[PDB]
């Protein structure tokens, strides 16, 4: 509990008295802590003297911020136009029914997390199912097990 | 040409150049369906219902946001616009769960008025029956989110008008919900000043005042009386709705004034609740622990016998209310200050008024107005709350402070011996210890103006020297600072002069005068001073065997004054209600006109006279208040001689601007 | 929740109508599930028609049963006579203050668990600090970090 009060109070120091900078001030506490706890946003609102409602609105308005602890291995499937026309939706729904967890949430013990992203760039090797480390070019319906057990 | 001429629905319209089409529309007569435009709040373009078409241009543009350009043909009513507006209303009804059968606002809802106007006998779009939370944790406000059109008129009225920026939007797209701080409940919120301006801005029954639900509807009102709140000095303008002899809803007019209709809790929640109190309407008598009904002759006899046996030996006083009009206070002066010549008459806040008007008086000698209007703390750069808690003294001043220090880039610095009134909004906190800290502050300000030292004044003030120099630096660096004198600054009247003199020091001059803006607890302050306020404090520190206390039982009364009243041995209260802190310390308990059955004028510290209007007429027959004063004058050896209301001539006049000197004490 | 009702109801089948066998009947649900949930003991008491109090007493009487989910990597330090005379207590207390968790409990997110055991056999290479896979012969005060970060 005390580990989350000065790390956030120190990353705000180079922004005091400067207009703007809540989008970056959070992208840093996200990269450090993995997520944005309520204590984090509370101290950001205290230090910047910005309203807590505004901080929570910006923290929940953008996709790449996670207010709850994200997993230790993200399972970003590509729901881009190229993957979807190829049938990535099938891969997404099977990783859904396989981890048994809801669409955009973490496992019960913080091991995996499903995060449907935009194009990861491999719009040639479609569909791509990145498992937090590297691309995965083909990912037919049967090749999802041989990776989800490996990275855990 | 500023005056442009357009054509809305054939009807020719006239407007200023920068005005939007909705402004030139509402200016002449014509009606355009709107749901998210609150007169005041900057046009937010969310509902997309005000869409109008320009001739030739085949597309449609919002009338709230698109400006009026020098001559053009606007069509507001036709088939395609009616179709699109009906589709928008139906989308709102299908997305959120709208049940009008049980809504507090079924008759006021602006989504319901529009739906009936556009003959919405259906929903067309599939009903998404999703579960939006009903936040009724707050005992005063309830937020039933399944009626929320998402117009942001509640975020905007709590961001730009109240300042205590409690409400904002939560998520994006469809999941967008209006939330309190960190997505918590309104009760759990630390930053809600419980104002209700969110309930006056909500068109769609999401936010409702709970206590007056189903009664505070504007469609079922018997009358609508405009007046002034009498609870504090700001004197907010109100639009009280009357339904069968009670006020059911108090919405604040003045959306064009700097305040913006954000009446406080005491005005949107104590004014309608006071029209439903016990209301004695018959002269009582103590009898021991429980009152008995007496006649007016019997009660005034038992209250005048105790006023003659206690006036020969001096032993007599009067604690009138400063929420009373100048007519009533002039009547009380006719009996108490002139007929029987009591020098023990006070006004239930006499310490505050006499401290303020004995600290400001030096500058009246020097010939300046040592106070300005509170709406000038909105454009200031550094706000200094000296001994003030504006949330409990004049909450619109606190809202101005918040709007300034959040949406207009100000800084807060407190010089109080208290809880730092805005805990998390001040940049430098000072906690001046008790004792005698006024002439050392005088020396400090004499420095701050003459040098442009603090070492001796620091230890003299009982303060650390580093922070005492930071105070001077941030005080000189400001380009238009303002000071907020508190009521607690008036226990020693020289502290108020120290505050005003610090304002002269910090180059704080406004067109009305000095930037100190005293937080008067009462509205009729100058009226009370010229008629009742005693030049010496007597309450508590003097016995006062008899005490006639007049208490329009509205504002919470200082508890020291109540104790002093409880040790009096005969207390004649003329309170209108039977509220708790007055029926305990009372022996007679006569009735009164109760603030809404009388009219008055309320001359204030800032000069000009206001007007309180008779909202609902009296029900019973107290038959006068002059009758009580006459029956006191009778069998006491004195007369009455009703005088005229003393013309309030603003004792503090601004014959000097940006040219004052400090005052030695 | 339904995953823990038939697996325990099937391992009890070869013990029905046989006197004894609650110590083994549990060592099997421990090896399978990693721990003994309350549902597990409840179904054992239902199937064997043995009292629930007796089942809980046997489950909490012996050390190698864990009624709460054990971690994914045990950190068994040896508090045997040979290691203790060598000073294994120092290693134990530093893994204690380093994971910050209590003496015989799991981490807050089920990554590690400290389980002071008896002799793991390497009474020659003392002290031994097994990290759920292999022995560790020397384990001076400084060599505890280079393994606790590796296995996580
Ligand atoms: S908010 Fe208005 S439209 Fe919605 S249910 Fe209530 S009265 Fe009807
Ligand atoms: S009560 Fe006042 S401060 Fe609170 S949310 Fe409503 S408008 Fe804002
Ligand atoms: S709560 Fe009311 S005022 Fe606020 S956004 Fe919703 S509908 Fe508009
Ligand atoms: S701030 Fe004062 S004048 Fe305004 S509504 Fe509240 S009590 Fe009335
Ligand atoms: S299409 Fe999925 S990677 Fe761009
Ligand atoms: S009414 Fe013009 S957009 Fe809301
Ligand atoms: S002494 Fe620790 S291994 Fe036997």
């Amino acid at each position: 509990t005390v580990d989350v009060v000065e790390k956030v109070k120190e990353i705000v120091a180079p922004w005091k008295g400067k207009q703007g900078g809540l989008i970056p001030i959070l992208q840093e506490v996200q990269r450090e802590l993995g997520y944005l706890p309520e204590e984090a946003l509370l101290t950001i609102s205290r230090e910047l003297k910005m309203p807590k409602a505004e901080v929570y609105g910006v923290a929940t308005f953008y996709a790449q911020f996670h207010l709850k602890p994200r997993g230790r291995h993200v399972i970003r499937v590509c729901r881009g136009t190229a993957c979807h026309v190829r049938g990535s939706l099938q891969i997404l729904e099977k990783v859904k029914q396989m981890l048994g967890i809801e669409e955009n949430e973490t496992t019960d013990d913080l091991r995996f997390t499903l995060e449907p992203v935009a194009c990861l760039g491999a719009c040639g090797l479609a569909p791509v199912m990145m498992v937090d480390e590297d691309t995965h070019g083909r990912m037919t319906p049967d090749k999802i097990q041989a990776i989800l057990d490996k990275y855990q | 040409m500023k005056e442009i001429t357009l054509t809305i629905d054939g009807k020719v319209c006239k407007g200023v150049q920068g005005d939007t089409i909705l402004d030139v529309a509402n200016k002449n007569d014509v009606y355009i369906p709107t749901l998210c435009y609150q007169k005041g709040l900057t046009p937010i373009g969310a509902c997309r219902m005000c869409v109008v078409q320009l001739e030739g241009n085949p597309k449609m543009l919002p009338s709230c946001t698109t400006p009026a350009q020098d001559g053009m043909v606007v069509v507001t009513k036709n088939e395609k616009l009616k179709d699109y507006r009906r589709q928008i209303l139906e989308l709102l009804f299908a997305g959120r769960n709208h049940f009008c059968m049980y809504c507090s606002q079924s008759g006021d809802c602006e989504l319901q008025r529009l739906a009936i106007e556009h003959e919405m006998d259906s929903v067309r779009f599939p009903y998404l029956y999703e579960d939006f939370e009903v936040d009724a944790t707050d005992p005063n406000l309830m937020m039933d989110h399944n009626r929320c059109v998402l117009c942001q008129r509640c975020i905007r009225t709590c961001s730009e008008i109240v300042g205590a920026h409690t409400l904002d939007l939560e998520r994006r797209g469809w999941q967008a919900k209006v939330i309190a701080d960190l997505g918590k409940r309104l009760r759990e919120s630390d930053t809600c000043v419980n104002c209700g301006a969110c309930a006056q801005s909500c068109p769609t029954g999401t936010i409702t005042i709970r206590e007056f639900a189903y009664r505070g509807r504007r469609s079922e009102c018997d009358a609508v009386v405009e007046s002034v709140c009498p609870l504090c000095a700001v004197g907010c303008k109100i639009k009280t709705y009357v339904r069968t002899g009670s006020i059911v809803r108090v919405e604040g007019t003045g959306v064009e004034e700097p305040d913006g209709g954000q009446l406080c809790h005491m005005g949107r929640w104590w004014l309608p609740e006071s029209t439903e109190r016990e209301r004695v309407t018959v002269p009582l008598i103590r009898e021991g622990a429980s009152y008995r009904e007496a006649t007016w002759e019997e009660a005034l006899a038992l209250a005048s016998a105790e006023f003659k046996k206690a006036y020969d030996q001096e032993k007599a006083g009067a604690i009138l209310s400063s929420l009373c009009t100048d007519e009533e206070l002039t009547l009380f002066s006719a009996l108490f200050r002139n007929a029987l010549k009591m020098k023990h008459i006070d006004t239930f806040d006499g310490d505050i008024i006499r401290g303020f008007f004995k600290g400001f008086m030096p500058f009246r000698e020097q010939g300046v107005r040592p106070f300005t209007a509170a709406h000038h703390i909105l454009d200031s750069d550094l706000i200094i709350t000296m001994f003030a808690d504006p949330q409990k003294e004049a909450p619109v001043v606190a809202s101005y402070i918040r709007v300034a220090c959040l949406h207009r880039n100000a800084k807060l610095m407190n010089l109080s011996y208290g809880p730092s009134p805005f805990p998390g909004l001040v940049d430098l906190d000072i906690r001046l210890p008790e004792g005698q800290a006024v002439p050392k502050a005088l020396s400090n300000l004499a420095e701050i103006i003459g040098k442009i030292s603090i070492e001796e004044s620091a230890r003299a003030m009982g303060l650390d020297p580093k922070i005492a120099e930071e105070v001077a630096l941030m005080l000189i660096s400001a380009r238009r600072p303002i000071f907020i004198i508190g009521g607690r600054a008036t226990k020693s009247h020289e502290l108020v002069t120290a505050a005003c003199n610090l304002a002269v020091a910090s180059k704080a001059f406004f067109e009305d005068g000095l930037g100190v803006v005293p937080l008067l607890v009462s509205a009729n302050s100058l009226g009370a001073r010229n008629t009742v306020v005693s030049e010496n404090p007597w309450l508590g520190r003097e016995r006062r065997d008899f005490l006639y206390v007049f208490s329009t039982a509205m504002v919470p009364e200082e508890e020291e004054i109540l104790a002093a009243i409880s040790a009096t041995r005969f207390v004649v209260v003329q309170t209108p209600f039977k509220v708790r802190p007055l029926v305990n310390l009372a022996d007679i308990l006569l009735p009164a006109p109760a603030w809404y059955e009388r009219s008055g004028h309320f001359c204030t510290i800032e000069g000009e006279r206001r007007k309180l209007n008779t909202i609902v007429p009296p029900k019973g027959e107290i038959k006068s208040l002059h009758y009580v004063m006459d029956e006191f004058a009778k069998k006491l050896g004195v007369k009455l001689e009703r005088p005229e209301v003393s013309p309030c001539e603003e004792i503090f006049k601004s014959q000097l601007r940006a040219s004052e000197a400090r005052i030695v004490t």
